[PDB]
């Protein structure tokens, strides 16, 4: 018998569960989403609690986070996704960094996942 | 004028050369005619006796206009592999239904034919609702993206338990078995159909043992989780009390058992959570009392339809591999039915007519019965994302705990996503890519070997 | 200790050596298992997964006494004439329900067991409800006895008719039809059972037209009268709407279809009725769908015992003689635990349990579905007094009118009821009552004439 | 991508061959359009600005689906007799308007269009309501047939007759010239539009004093009489 | 005043320009529900015009997106924001969806540049 840690173990969602992540898996995540004509972006924020509301069903803070530049309409090649998150590492080398993808049809997103921690 | 008597009902309820308007109720029909009657004589009888008509001349049909008010049989088809069996076309007006009311299509539809002395069998399979009908209803509450969004969780199916054993446990030991799943990885937790309130167990003091767990288990994993409470009662009055307290204490969601609480009783509080915010899960009871025979009955590909005009946002829908009987073919076109807008006509998979919804949310379905982790690469390629996996014996029978046997469900199922987007095929493979995974993680590696060789394969009844 | 793993089911819930408690709720399955499956597996395989079980071992089972909590099969015999079919006892203990709800009970025992893998059929015959279960339930608003106190009517059985066409007729020539028939001899009248709220008529200016019939009728014979006024509706808010302006109006009488409404939906209902004073009649529609077949499914005499419990002054039962299937035995045999205090135990009409109503007050039974006045005899003979009879098309179908085929089916029903409290057989005379009857009566004389030839003779599908 | 500045309207709102469905709602207008302007510019500009659309290019329209959410012109006929007149046909999505709403139909088609700086004129002539859109609506409380039937009276027109002079009148006096009329044979009687509640009569006491008019004037002839 | 005299067969045109209220009439009224300089200083703004803006396009964004092009703008020195006169409640998006998704970005837009935003 194994026991599991109830102290100091936050997660962050989908494929947080896994081994880390190494630079070639991460660029086959984006050859999928490219493959169904879908729109990168990305966003940064240093903090990531969540807060609530006393008798108000389904209120949550802290949903939205901060947008780099603006989503890429017309992306064909990998290896530039890749070189806006090293420019976004510059910048901000003290938050958070998450990546999305768009489904313009239904209205909805279709991908996350974490790349950069503090 | 005016000429009493008995007549014959092929002399006004058949018309074989009739062309339909796109403002009307269509129907499909397999009888089973009593020797010495005609196939046509048989197919007017359903006709006359649902809409307007009995057995003898009444004075009071000159006061109106018939040809207006009337249904009429249209085509008969012969089944093929059979002596005596047929397929029978029927066809309703608009202005025989009430706008709003579920319950009123099946009152006239099937209240009083199936029990006639002339017939030994007959069974309905398909419907078709024209645009005009379906607009003087709300639908579902919220539907399937304004339900992703609330819960900011994208890109995999959905993950869940229920708590064993059905009956028999405390307040206080019921609330401490919901902790130690949902801080181990899961999302959401269940009671079963048969917990409403009971002298071991009281129905106020459980919701406050419950909420008291979903607080610690959310500020140590810093991730949304949920519990299904049962608003499931005796009386409106009671069950009214019930939806108002999950609201004060600002829980997400509840429950109802919608076959045996009624049609009029599940569209008030589909009302109810559409005012105040609320999501509902929707459990099928006592269903297969009714669908299961060939010859006999209604599929449950009709009585899906009708909760998605009554109002849900989840429904069950079965599994291909368990427990309890179903097929795949069967299920892989009843549930295109559930979660599209536009859906044709295919024979091969017993679908009779073509469907519009004009822009109505869709319904998730939840594949629940006998399953373990060995069974995980099947379930995914079959259903996808935009699903519910629910594991109630399969979590709780873990030899080594609660939230041990909670890791091994979301590796698994995270070790299957993984190797789908990537180019792999699900189906030949699977037991590799768990025979692999089960190496850096040792909670899967002992759930590998407790249900190693648990399999159900018997014989099918329905057989499409 | 704790072993994870599977087990069988009949180390635990076969117990073929048990004596039963009169605090016990008793059940009786048909069942029919799948090649390969011992018949004593089966058994214990119905009553694990209605009570506490599942398909493997759990850790939450020592947390509490399970030989307490737990359902268990104790007797098991073959049919005479059938290789594969036998006869199931299962006992359930009592804190297993909860007090004043229809809906639980059927959650619980008919709510998954219908639909395993390991089956092929499966059919309910009879229950049990011991006297300490009943207690708990209010019952019949009025009663049989409180009921024909209020119209002051002793001596013979009562009278109705149903108006037709079924669909098709505006408002006021909807009450133009009524006073005719009331103002002729009939005591009541009736809508269809799908007469709700339709654009041709809508429901509140339809009460307003019937109610102002009943006073014209009234005032001309010094008789009281009555028209049961139809609630059923898509939601409880507006079916409770319909019933505060029939007690506006100060009528006594109204409708409900239990089983396409709910459960819920009729235990609101009948509390309304009896706080404020109105009588209750039931209509059992969809009800073929599932007691029709002899292999699968519910029969009516259960359905029947639920239906006193829940709440109702009325109820449909079904004619020997005319368009819809029935059997002489079977019907003679639920007849009386409607109208009877204390039952035993019969086998040659179908009962398999001894019944104690300690006090609840009877149900009305009531014959329809195409009978004309050559029937009356035989329809005296089976039901006697304490029921009510109904003609709609051998009322509006008259050569001469509404109110001329009235007077018709009073007479042949007191000249029916004279001879036979004289001490004459009903069954070897009965055309010469009616023959003799036709001399001084030229409405009788014309009736007598147009229905000579008509009788419904087919086979039977169930045949006990 | 994403490209900023202006740009014309006839190059997505003007849509000759175009096949409409029997879901959609369809109008008819006439315009006059200011010197200079193309009759196919207007045209494209009175659909762009009433369903989706503004004088500029925004980043957010690659976010969701267009053609799909967009009203468009189809048709454009001259008027004979006039240098410089058209008829012009717009056709509408079913999803765009909210159901048993008067009041969004007509924010929507017409709540900006008519102050245009590049137009002279514009009227609204005809519409068209689909089947699957009047569903929604409850429409007359009664109707024809379940008021000629309350009332008993077949064969023949109705009468009526309003009271003069229209204000200045006393609540006693404005009764009294009810009875008159209603016992001679008439089977209405009516108020004026501007009689609401004034210092000379208040609603209240007038409501019964005409009440008790109807009364005597309906046992003396033996009819049912209103107001 | 103006209920039946514009229809007459005897007239060609008819146009209204000016009314004069006597002080003895719109005493009778409530008027405003509070004004301008009681508007002013709830607010704290003082000084200078207001600024504001309105979301495009009119029709066919969701209620998340609708709430996230929301925040951008109020943190970036706007005053107010708007929706168009024709979004009530529509299939695409709800009423109360929407009430929800706008109150967050309000909070999160007025704790970090220190100002009071509205919409
Ligand atoms: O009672 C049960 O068996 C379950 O709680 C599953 O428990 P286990 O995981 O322990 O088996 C489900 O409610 C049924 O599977 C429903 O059936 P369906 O969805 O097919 O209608
Ligand atoms: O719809 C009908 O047929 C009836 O109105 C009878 O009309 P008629 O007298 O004109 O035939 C009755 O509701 C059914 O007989 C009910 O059947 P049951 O009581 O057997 O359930
Ligand atoms: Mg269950
Ligand atoms: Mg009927
Ligand atoms: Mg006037
Ligand atoms: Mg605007």
């Amino acid at each position: 018998m194994q026991v599991w840690n109830p102290i100091d173990n936050p997660k962050f969602e989908t494929l947080s569960y896994l081994p880390p992540l190494t630079d070639n898996q991460i660029a086959r995540e984006i050859d999928y989403m490219l493959r169904n004509k879908w729109i990168p972006c990305l966003e940064f924020d240093p903090s990531g609690t969540i807060t609530t509301l006393p008798g108000q069903p389904g209120y949550y803070g802290g949903r939205y986070w901060t947008m780099w530049k603006l989503p890429m309409f017309g992306c064909n090649n990998a290896g530039y996704v890749l070189r806006e998150i090293e420019h976004c590492k510059n910048a901000y080398p003290g938050c958070f960094i998450r990546v999305l993808g768009f489904d313009n049809i239904r209205q909805v997103q279709c991908c996350a996942f974490i790349v950069h921690k503090p | 004028g005016f000429k009493a008597g008995v007549k014959d009902y092929r002399l006004t309820y058949y018309t074989p050369d009739y062309e339909t308007k796109d403002t009307d109720i269509l129907a499909a029909f397999r009888m089973t005619p009593q020797p010495g009657v005609p196939p046509e004589e048989a197919g007017a009888a359903v006709a006359a006796e649902s809409s307007t008509g009995t057995w003898t001349t009444v004075w009071t049909d000159g006061l109106t206009s018939l040809d207006r008010y009337k249904g009429r049989c249209y085509d008969i088809e012969p089944v093929a592999g059979e002596e005596n069996q047929y397929i029978a076309y029927v066809a309703y007006p608009l202005d025989l239904f009430e706008e709003g009311s579920v319950t009123n299509m099946f009152t006239s539809i099937v209240g009083n034919v199936f029990g006639f002395k002339a017939l030994r069998a007959l069974r309905l399979e398909d419907l078709r609702i024209p645009p005009a009908y379906s607009k003087t209803f709300q639908g579902p509450p919220h539907g399937i993206q304004v339900e992703r969004d609330k819960l900011n969780k994208y890109g995999r199916p959905l993950l869940g338990c229920t708590i064993k054993p059905k009956l028999g446990l405390s307040a206080k030991n019921y609330g401490r078995a919901v902790y130690e799943c949902l801080r181990g990885g899961l999302d959401f937790t269940k009671d079963d159909e048969n917990v409403n309130s009971q002298p071991f167990m009281r129905w106020r003091d459980r919701f406050l043992f419950v909420a008291e767990a979903i607080f610690k288990s959310q500020a140590e994993t810093g991730e949304i989780k949920g519990h299904y409470l049962n608003a499931t009662a005796g009386t409106c009055e009671e069950m009214m009390k019930r939806a108002q307290f999950a609201r004060e204490l600002g829980m997400p969601i509840v429950m109802h058992d919608y076959l045996t609480g009624g049609f009029t009783a599940n569209t008030t509080l589909a009302h109810y959570c559409r005012d105040n915010g609320l999501l509902l899960h929707i459990h099928r009871a006592m269903h297969a009392v009714i669908d299961r025979q060939r010859n006999h009955g209604i599929h449950f590909r009709v009585l899906a339809k009708a909760l998605r005009m009554s109002g849900g946002d989840h429904i069950h829908s079965g599994t291909v591999v368990g427990k309890l009987e179903g097929e795949r073919e069967v299920t892989l076109g009843f549930v295109d039915l559930l979660r599209d807008d536009y859906i044709e006509k295919d024979r091969s998979r017993g679908i009779y007519f073509t469907q519009d919804w004009v822009s109505m949310p869709g319904v998730l379905p939840v594949a629940s019965g006998g399953i373990h982790v060995w069974h995980m690469p099947a379930l995914t390629e079959i259903f996808g994302d935009d699903s519910v996996l629910q594991f109630g014996g399969g979590t709780l029978g873990h030899p080594w705990g609660n939230a041990p046997g909670a890791v091994a469900n979301r590796v698994a199922l995270e070790a299957c996503v993984q190797a789908r987007n990537e180019g792999r095929d699900l189906a030949r493979e699977g037991n590799d890519i768990i025979r692999e995974a089960s190496k850096w993680s040792p909670e899967l590696a002992a759930a590998c070997e407790v249900w190693k060789e648990i399999k159900f394969v018997f014989e099918t009844i329905d057989t499409l």
